[PDB]
């Protein structure tokens, strides 16, 4: 009922998961067990942010 | 898990005598390796009638069944005595390597050629936490194309068993720090 | 019906699970099998608490 | 409604998957990770068809 | 209907499954493949009980 009015729904992002690419013993690229969130807390804590 | 399953796959599609040889290797690699080193210096009948001979053959013929298609970098620990360094670089409890001992190991392995032989267990990565680091000398070698390398499992890890039939030429050595201990990394 | 009165619903935390980070053979941070629950009981029985 | 008439349902195969067997020195046969779809294209490109 | 009377529901534990901690090749504590049920029947057969 409140949505059938001026009220609108907002969408916000709380986190994003995803992988990065590495190379195994051969020249093959692997992006499966390479979680980005393993480094998110580490890069944010040793660096300055520039936008 | 991919390399695990590939090693467990290679270790099933081979002869049962080769399985027996490799399984005997999983526990008694010491005297098997000594035999693969010093076997060639006996008599003909002495070589053939020797009991440890044939299974060697078998395991040997296993190694040559899995050749690589491109050069591969491998790492393994080595004692300095293998390179005619008849003294200790640093006690297994010490953490630092003196500049004098470093320069001595440099000037004693400058431009020599060291022929190898026998079976050798290697890995495809630098040793890290939990890995066994018995000697202060780490060799980083590049095996060429068409080199037999049999992957196997000693019930807890994965190793690569090869047979070396070449000579090694150390080019450069550097001081490394791993987990708080200093090592020597040599390029061969 | 009792919620449609001065009664409120409270929320309390009985436990929390999660992982920590380590470096595996190659220089990658792994945080999958590294459970914190394996150490909680061991940290409480060895330490003194300061808040 | 159109099926309660002359109209019939036809069935056509678009693809088939399955495994081959690989032996060893003994007679141990494995037919699990041995997908035929890995070879179909490769056989259809290097061959001539005779029926 | 018999619960809307003096009859009460009793709870009773028939068994409890759980894990124990060991150290792996590294200095990490593992509690996943280590089941207590493998030892209960053994501990109860070589011991005396004291409460």
């Amino acid at each position: 009922k409140k949505l059938d009015s001026g009220k609108q729904i907002k969408l916000e992002t709380t986190q994003v998961s995803g992988n990065y690419g590495t190379k195994n013993s051969q020249g093959q690229i692997i992006t499966e067990g390479n979680s980005w969130s393993n480094y998110i807390s580490q890069i944010d804590s040793v660096s300055a942010s520039i936008i | 898990q991919w390399e695990k399953k590939e090693a467990e796959r290679v270790e099933k599609n081979l002869d049962t005598l080769e399985k027996e040889a490799l399984e005997l290797y999983k526990k008694d690699s010491e005297q098997i390796s000594n035999y693969s080193q010093t076997r060639q210096y006996f008599y003909d009948y002495q070589i053939e009638s020797n009991p440890r001979e044939k299974e060697y053959k078998n395991l040997r013929n296993a190694i040559s069944k899995n050749k690589i298609d491109k050069p591969i970098n491998v790492y393994y620990f080595e004692s300095p005595e293998k390179f005619a360094f008849n003294k200790e670089i640093r006690t297994e409890n010490q953490n630092e390597i003196s500049l004098e001992k470093f320069n001595e190991l440099k000037e004693t392995i400058q431009d020599k050629l060291f022929k190898q032989d026998g079976f050798k267990d290697v890995s495809l990565y630098e040793p890290g936490n939990g890995d066994e680091k018995p000697t202060p000398l780490l060799i980083h070698l590049k095996l060429p194309k068409n080199t037999g390398m049999l992957p196997y499992i000693n019930s807890n890890d994965v190793k690569t068993l090869i047979e070396q039939d070449y000579s090694i030429k150390i080019d450069k050595i550097v001081r490394i720090v791993i987990e708080g201990k200093q090592y020597i990394k040599a390029e061969a």
